[PDB]
């Protein structure tokens, strides 16, 4: 896993908290803990209390992802 | 038993993880590690009944789900 | 003084009644866990307290971070 | 940190996530998972309330303890 | 520890412990220790600005909040 | 290069930081610890819930509950 996750190094990335927030974002880096680095990250918005993704984008820049609250990372679609 | 030789004999099995939320995903373990952290193949995502996202390969932390069954 | 993992240890083969900090219960029985009190559990009974509906599951890993309690004995 | 203050007293707690219950503190660990015996849980406030008995008590959920 | 200073720093205070949004806690720091566990007295709860109940000596697991901030 | 590095580079200047809650921080960072635990100062809390906002001159983040570190945002 700690080796899994190089493969994807310098490469876009989706990544889901607990809470339900979704992000997107260039792997930079991360530690054994998955704590990431992300560059140039966009968290998908949701609608306020139907929950889904409303198709619109927030800006972030470079960003410390924080792996207490990390459940899921995935690569691009292909 | 422990949680690790739980996990390592469901390996390349369908497995169903639930979020504390009451989101599933449901896939083919592929790869484990001390921390729990899951590598699955392909996962479907689900809200509830509800299909809602497919990933190709996905990265999961056990350690913050709620809890990890073989379908 | 009765400690905690200790307790747990001794209730390996036994049943366990689990209460999240959500609106979940687990019913079944202790095939080992973590140091992190991560569990496994065997023909385990699910609850949910909302609903009320109920499913089940052959074996388990039920994760601690969320645990309120661990009842030795089951539901209810 | 001194929890031994308070054995065999009846105590409060409450998790995240708002559970809230009372029992007889019979032991602890320096992680705060607990061990009470005669446990109420009061059902969410509506005045009902369910009995539990003897309880392990998780750390990681427990937000506050109290006397009484 | 920079959090260790802050805490020692309003021992003997007043302090907001903020659980959620909708969930904060009011004392007096009286205690603590290295993982974080708060001993107040006289503390009261407060839900939505409402104080729902004071429980005088209390503990606070840190580790399970929000923040910890000096109260004014 | 590591996460927690990132953080370091970090001491003095602004931080935005992002809860799994609709809680958001902006302040300065004054110092962390080994578990991220953080102290900020001269810090304006964002309910993004309601839309609210509120003040603190110092405070201490809980690590558990955030999901991101933006540097000087
Ligand atoms: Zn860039
Ligand atoms: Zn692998
Ligand atoms: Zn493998
Ligand atoms: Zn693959
Ligand atoms: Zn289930
Ligand atoms: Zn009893
Ligand atoms: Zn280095
Ligand atoms: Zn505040």
């Amino acid at each position: 896993s700690i080796l899994d996750l190089s493969r994807y190094q310098d490469q876009r990335i989706q990544a889901t908290f607990t809470g339900g927030r979704q992000i997107t974002g260039i792997l930079k880096g991360f530690d054994q803990l998955m704590n990431l680095v992300l560059d140039d990250v966009e968290e998908q918005l949701r609608n306020p209390e139907d929950g889904k993704l409303t198709g619109a984008i927030r800006k972030l820049g470079l960003v410390v992802v924080r792996g207490t609250t990390l459940v899921l990372i995935a690569p691009m679609d292909g | 038993s422990s949680p690790n030789e739980f996990l390592n004999k469901v390996i390349g099995k369908k497995v169903l993880i639930r979020l504390s939320s009451g989101v599933d995903y449901k896939g083919i373990l592929s790869c484990l590690d001390g921390y729990m952290n899951l590598a699955l193949e392909r996962t479907e995502e689900y809200v509830n009944g509800k299909k809602t996202n497919v990933y190709g390969d996905a990265f999961i932390r056990g350690n913050n789900v709620l809890y990890v069954s073989a379908l | 003084t009765i400690l905690p993992l200790e307790l747990i240890d001794k209730c390996i083969g036994s049943n366990l009644w689990v209460i999240m900090k959500s609106e979940r219960e687990f019913a079944g029985t202790l095939v080992g866990f973590d140091d992190y009190v991560n569990i496994v559990l065997k023909d385990v009974t699910e609850y949910d307290t909302v609903t009320g509906v109920t499913e089940k599951h052959s074996e388990m890993l039920l994760n601690g971070n969320g645990m309120c309690m661990l009842i030795p004995g089951g539901k209810p």
